[PDB]
């Protein structure tokens, strides 16, 4: 067609692809670039952070309120909660395809209107993703404490980062808040008649200025002011009620921080907002950080990063390009060896980075991520093939427009068979979309344009002697036997097939380790941060690891339910290419899981980051598989889910396995005796007032100093509420107005209660974690859910146990997976419309794939399918050639279209080559889609020369 | 104040005029789209 | 042109047709259904309650300035108000092309008392009701069912936005309070009730160290049972003064849900998940001998419309191929030409698959299907009758005045989605996938048909005709212009409408009752009035909702009643009675009902009624003015003229009555010489009498109000009120009487302010006649009275939709006839142009035929029409002008008389796809029988003058 | 044309309060910010409807 008029426009569409090429390279400019997609679904927390109350308290009076005006959300998908220690966290995850601020409309329409008892303030969570976590850091310094260390965080650091466009927040962990305590001695409380909730009715007042508005003098109008605010703890200590000790201080605290020999340090971390691109913003954090460092914060306090996204980014970029440059560097040598000419082999060459930015540039212009991990599996060798035919017409023909346009159509033919067989890829959604669609979008683009360079520029731009005619005696060389072996190989793929594991991801290694490390229940702050810096102790004996950070109880923003009895660990490592050891990573990670193995009290669970992230927000937990155990009673649920847990750590396949919930821990609860305060003139308010303000400590009001503010706590002095017996001492004021210890009208024991309520859309389960590491997920979940469910006692109040994890995903993964793949079979034979060989020529390089899985004992995972998919939208192309060029008609062809068929199969099974390359951050997805497509080729090629030549004589003659 | 649009468009101006200067460039093919090309300075003056 | 290369690509053709099979078949398998169309308009209304409060300090400070601020909310079109105890209700309805949540979210910002936002669904979106029954559990049981397990799971359905309950009893804890220790004790209600709620907290001590352990402080004093809070007067369970009751079959009080569809969504999609949790509550959940039962079901509607419009369409389809049988004679042919129906439609559903378009079954009803294969019928006769080796030789004769006449009539099917709102909504499916599947059948006659290669005594009678067309001029002129005015003077005296009754399952009814009345006696009148619909043979069951439910999106008084009248399958009627006959015996039956004014609708179509006019019925007429007794007495006016028109049902103002209220103002000087406040008595009246809840007392995942009210006979009457005391500053009793005037006086039960007017409300059903005609001679009774002025007028409901469907008539008409003249341009068009009175003549006889008017729905019918009929011209007038272009009058019955066949052909197919759909057995073909009749009638008597005016009409104009 | 934006600092009568004082006094300082707020600059104490 056009290749008529093209070849007289020489100069003029040279020029034209010389300016595309730079609108190219400008394309590739202003290009996202994603080193780790956003994995996550569209989720949102509504965080109810009441001050001091325990679980029966807050799950009754908040998230029963909360689940009642919230289950109707246009959008849900997935719905959990989890009351604990004063703290209502409903997450709620939404279906695929709801925007993020639409969601967080519907929700927040659904949360306000409410009424929570103790002032307490429903919010959301910040709009962020669970990998959006992109800047780790800590605060150092020689000299100075960790109150001010706490100041500086809270005044400078934090809200300096802050302006940075593209963080939603940055949360806090560790350090120390600083209030205005008050000490009550309760002695001089009921003896001067007036109890603490005059005080703090009191000491609340005294503190707001006036504006008297405008007063005028002459001509002059003077505004009025009336400052009567608490500044100082001397404007605190001298207030009146009636005719204590008053210090700084500090609230119980949420968590402790601790590090490299370092029990109690303060962490930053930065929340990526959603969308937003992590490079892009990380400049911006960067410039944050240096303005910070070198003129913000006083000299010799630092901020230092311990995990840093561009890091991965850089690991990744590296990585890829590496991947990338070796794969078009060996295309370029094979093409050297096989054409003999550098010229032709360059102009054959070209057709790769032309096409590279004719795919940038439609990816660009229609909002395509350049996500790396996709990239870096791009073939190349593919590409090319069709300029390649181009070239073996036209170099083993000796105008030259004529066999160009011969040769034209069966190329626009096999353009959409190979172009086609992507389109699959297209259809899965969720996590398996944003990871391998914009590979399949980048193969289109560059399959148009590598149509269009063949088509349109190539034919313009003007040992093998034993592998000659060796192939021409095995042509020579039965049709029973033939079709025998066709079938027998065909059985060999289904055996091989059927016999080979299925996972879901390839682990995808970041550059760090992240730990759910699980302490014994109801621990002290403080015993917790001994076992902690033990636990780091540990970690740090192995050499391979950079820096290692616990994370002890919760960050004060309620965002986690977290107990003090709960660790999470960050764990950084050196350079893999830097290790003075033999260790590998899965033996890294055996070896850490051995040591801590070896410590009391400490059950640890190995995971990384930003997958622990959407791991959690994706089964509830954070652990690659979970198991449910619905039932309203907790004791049974915990019976049960006792014995799945043992049954869990039974089978070779699952290397952690605990309970996700705490223990029932201990509480001194004080319960109010109504008749007795009754036939003693007491209130139940005036009590809990006590607890509350007296034992609990709740905080007054706020005093003001500059741009910063404080809180003006009021409680009972130290050695006072040590322990029962003294609690029971504090007196309250009877109508008799004197002293009546809470002792003689309340119960104060001893009792248990749950630490944390897993509500379930109003199911009440009990997690059952479980991560896996060696077996697949088939063997594994074969047993596992085979024994399981057969030796549970049932039934009761329900108790069904459910599953969760990559185990749903995999299945609704391979569900459309299998939805889709049989669409395109027909479409790729009305295509080829004979064409039922063609179509059977495909099986071929299934074998061929499944030998060098089995050699590498991968998995049959989305990527490895994706591979496949790659695999038979190419080695259908061979049989199409092999085919248009051809009893005695197999000489005719077969000798003549050997050549480039072997051509084709070189570049093509050699561009993924480096790809099946392990090392390094950033393969870990890609090379599973190596191991398919070159294994696949060699075998596949292997068979088209000899069994298909030996099949297309065997048609309308018998 | 306006010496920020000022220096948006006027830099603005600056990038975006080679644009279509190395596009008439191309589109006049009849070296001598060179000479056509120069008759723009004529009407600047 | 393209039928070139297709006849070398036989097989490629078959097999890409094939796969637009495969695809047209799964896009049919992902495509929606909607049975009843949402009809509604984008609206929403925001609720103020007041609890306990009356009528007067509702309106005046807060319906008011919320109407101020609201009024310039972005995208209004109208807006409405209702004031009145409990409530201030305010509903705007947008413009078109408003987008849902955008339009709540203007709202919400503007209304930002306690103004909230009510659920987000359509007046159709109550899709299912049901009701709690048992034989051994009572209502308060049933009532903390409903509340605690029913709803809360029938709220997990995706779709589901809320479910509304009414009846049965919610559970609060009360003492009740006897003033006599109250006299001397100086305590107040206030005190009392600060020190009774101030003291239901749980502390938490936070976290108290005991070695390496860690103990959290667990302070208890939550009020838990009526025994914590006995810790004077009978401390008891109890309930609050009872919203509305509902009743049933002899059951007077019971309990009931209404899931609300979720705007947007599909009714039948979101109905399998409701059906599952339903299921759910009875086989696992609920107590045994309770069952949810229910008594409206959307799915049944759905059922019979399907099974309506898979009637007719199945009908349509064999009559369509037994023409083409007895045409053809070859049934190889008839299938080879009928197998364009199911392909058409299979290429129509892809692109509505595309689109997003929904499989509207009221629209897709009405689709003639032989009017799909006029084109390919047409080659076929073509080929099998006028050929008799080279097949698209034949094909090319009859080319351009099929692809012309084809592309005609979709531009003539085009104009559709001119009009908007509720006539779009219910026909615009239709003109899409008639659209599609005409390009379909364009696609396939000229493709994959060339691919595929009594009458006696007809034939000659024909050419005798046309022999007396030899003349005759002014004869042949003399009948059509005598008959243009024929027909202009026919369809001049046609009643006009806006559309058919449209049959849903049931009745609904807006039964009004005697003011003032208590909720005792209100309850007793619906037990009547229930016992008295059940006296017929007809009705499965009688639902009656008197007074108000829980939520407060209705202002409902006892007064009030809305009434469900659920009927049997027509199919099992014994009773010989018609169900306009069946509603006229209900009204004549309820004139015998002491006191019980009865407005007769339906349970979709009633709501969007209301959100359109503003009450609950088909017309309305609107008195305005700032006086209320004056905008009473007009009303009244009119209410007793309207009632009078023969053609007005029912007649009633919807503004019900101002009524007694026992009034205690509060006497300043005389509590200014007794020390006392206001604030003091306002406690009394509202905490003591009113019996307002204190607090919130936890059970579980239960709450329930702490109420603290006097007992009962110490708030009587007017006299026990004003005799219970109040302490003063000098420490002693005060008589209630000796600072207040506790009287009787009037006062308004409803104030209705709309666009900011006050106005009463006649509301009136257009029911027994005609609409036009009707509200022609009403409206012109009206002008009689109208005592100005001190007062303005206004008529609406389906009158705005008459007008607007009108409007939109007279806009597309000349529209279609210049695109229409401007195609048959060139391939003088005027001559083929007249075609269209041919066809409405018959259009208009059928009309009068069977008994019918002149809705929206036969208008689209006779859209229709013209394109078949226009299609006959075409191909009679370019067949003869081809066969030509006296020896000029031979081709009048050469180039004509040989497209006998042709023609009478396509004018029978297309007449007889649309008999069927001209049935009205069955739910889904009350707004198909209109296009049905309009076209069936207006073909049958537009052939008869296409084959004999027409070429008489050519051969005397070309001279 | 030239111009400083801001309005320069303007007088105040400022009333600041002695804590020691209306401690030895038997004083708030609520009080006195009541007595200006509501005394001296006069706070709207309720809303009447006509
Ligand atoms: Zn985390």
């Amino acid at each position: 067609r056009l290749v008529t008029l093209c070849f007289n426009r020489r100069g003029i569409v040279a020029l034209v692809f010389a300016m595309v090429a730079l609108y190219g390279w400008y394309a590739w400019k202003q290009l996202p670039l994603e080193a780790y997609p956003d994995i996550a679904d569209t989720t949102s927390q509504v965080v109810t952070q009441v001050n001091g109350l325990a679980a029966e308290e807050v799950e009754q009076q908040i998230t029963i309120p909360l689940e009642r005006e919230i289950m109707g959300v246009p959008g849900m998908h997935v719905m959990r909660s989890k009351s604990t220690f004063g703290l209502s966290l409903i997450t709620v995850v939404f279906k695929d395809g709801a925007e993020d601020y639409w969601s967080r409309q519907r929700l927040q329409e659904r949360i306000n209107g409410v009424s929570l008892p103790y002032g307490a303030q429903p919010s959301l969570d910040p709009l962020t993703s669970p990998i959006g976590e992109i800047y780790r850091y800590t605060l150092v310094s020689k000299t100075r404490d960790l109150r001010e260390l706490s100041e500086l965080q809270f005044w400078k650091v934090i809200p300096r980062l802050k302006q940075v466009a593209g963080v939603v927040d940055v949360a806090n962990f560790g350090g120390l808040t600083t209030q205005f305590m008050l000490e009550f001695d309760p002695v001089m409380l009921s003896k001067y008649n007036i109890s603490l909730n005059q005080i703090t009715q009191a000491i609340s007042e005294n503190n707001a200025n006036a504006g008297g508005s405008i007063l005028n003098r002459g001509e002059q109008g003077l505004v009025v002011r009336g400052v009567g605010l608490i500044r100082n703890l001397d404007d605190l200590g001298n207030i009146v009620v009636t005719q204590g000790r008053v210090v700084l201080g500090n609230p119980q605290r949420h968590g402790i921080l601790g590090m490299d020999r370092n029990p109690d340090t303060i962490q930053g971390i930065t929340l990526l907002l959603k969308n937003e691109n992590p490079s892009v913003v990380m400049e911006g954090v960067h410039a944050a950080v240096r303005d910070l460092n070198d003129n913000i914060l006083p000299k010799d306090v630092k901020v230092v990063p311990y995990i840093d996204r561009s890091n991965l980014v850089d690991a990744t970029v590296h990585t890829v390009g590496k991947t990338l440059m070796e794969g078009m560097f060996l295309v370029s040598l094979v093409l050297l060896l096989f054409l003999g000419s550098p010229r032709a082999a360059i102009i054959v060459a070209v057709t790769i980075p032309l096409s590279l930015l004719m795919a940038f540039i439609l990816m660009h212009h229609f909002k395509i991520p350049a996500n790396l991990l996709s990239l870096g599996a791009i073939d190349f060798g593919i590409i090319v093939d069709g300029a390649i035919v181009v070239m073996e017409n036209i170099l083993r023909r000796r105008d030259i427009m004529q066999s160009v346009l011969q040769v034209a159509r069966p190329i626009f033919f096999g353009m959409i068979v190979i172009i086609t067989a992507y389109l699959p890829l297209f259809a899965f959604q969720r996590i398996e979309y944003k990871l391998f669609s914009p590979m399949a979008f980048a193969v289109g683009f560059a399959l148009f344009g590598a149509l269009l360079v063949a088509l349109l520029l190539i034919p313009g731009l003007a040992a093998l002697v034993w592998l000659a005619p060796r192939y021409e005696s095995v042509l020579n060389r039965s049709t029973r036997t033939a079709i025998g072996i066709a079938v027998a190989t065909l059985v060999g793929v289904m055996i091989l097939g059927a016999t080979i594991g299925r996972d879901f991801l390839p682990y995808l290694d970041e550059g760090s380790i992240w730990l759910q490390v699980t302490l014994p229940p109801g621990i002290s702050l403080e015993k917790a941060g001994q076992m902690a810096d033990n636990l780091r102790a540990a970690t740090m004996e192995f050499p391979e690891v950079e820096h290692v950070v616990t994370q002890v109880g919760r960050n004060d923003e309620g965002t986690d339910p977290f107990s003090p009895s709960h660790i999470e660990t960050a764990v950084t490592l050196h350079p893999y290419s830097t290790w003075t050891s033999g260790r590998d990573k899965q033996q890294l990670i055996e070896a850490m899981a051995t040591r801590f193995r070896d410590l009391p009290g400490t059950q640890v669970g190995f995971s990384q980051p930003m997958i622990d992230g959407v791991l959690d927000k994706l089964a509830g937990a954070h652990s690659d598989l979970v198991v449910k155990v619905y039932g309203n009673d907790f004791a049974e649920t915990r019976q049960v889910a006792t014995a799945i847990t043992r049954l869990l750590k039974t089978v070779p396949g699952a290397q952690d396995v605990i309970i996700d919930q705490e223990p029932p821990l201990p509480q001194v609860r004080i319960d109010v005796d109504r008749a007795a305060a009754a036939r003693l003139g007491i209130n139940v308010a005036d009590v809990m007032a006590l607890i509350q303000t007296g034992i609990g400590g709740s905080p007054v009001t706020q005093v003001f100093v500059e741009d910063r503010s404080y809180n003006v706590v009021a409680r009972f002095i130290g050695s006072s509420r040590n322990d029962p017996e003294a609690i029971g001492n504090l007196t309250l004021t009877a109508a008799n107005g004197a002293h009546v210890a809470l002792a003689q009208v309340a119960h104060i024991r001893l009792a248990e209660g749950e630490t944390t309520i897993t509500r379930e859309m109003n199911k009440r389960h009990l997690t059952v974690r479980l991560n896996l590491r060696g077996r697949d997920l088939s063997t594994f979940l074969e047993e596992a859910r085979m024994r399981i469910d057969k030796e549970v006692p049932y039934d009761r109040t329900h108790i069904q146990v459910a599953w969760g994890g990559q185990f749903e995903n995999q299945q609704r993964a391979q569900a459309r997976l299998a939805v889709i793949l049989p669409m395109v079979l027909a479409l790729m034979f009305v295509l080829l419309f004979q064409p039922a060989l063609i179509l059977m020529a495909v099986p071929l390089a299934t074998l061929g794939g499944l030998v060098a899985l089995h050699l590498r004992g991968m998995t049959l995972n989305v990527s490895s399918a994706v591979g496949f998919i790659a695999l038979f939208g190419v080695a259908v192309l061979n049989a199409i050639i092999m085919i248009a060029n051809l009893k005695e008609a197999v000489v005719r062809g077969a000798g003549e279209r050997m050549r480039p068929v072997l051509m084709t199969a070189t570049v093509a099974a050699l561009g993924l080559i480096p790809a099946a390359l392990a090392h390094g951050l950033g393969s870990d997805v890609q090379r599973p889609l190596a191991t398919v497509v070159v294994g696949g080729l060699i075998t596949a090629t292997a068979l088209t020369l000899v069994l298909l030549p030996a099949l297309y004589y065997l048609i309308e003659t018998r | 104040g306006q010496f920020e649009n000022q220096q948006r468009a006027q830099a603005r101006l600056a990038v975006i005029l080679p644009m279509v200067l190395a596009l008439m460039f191309v589109l006049l093919f009849g070296r001598q789209p060179a000479l056509i090309l120069m008759a723009v300075p004529l009407a600047t003056l």
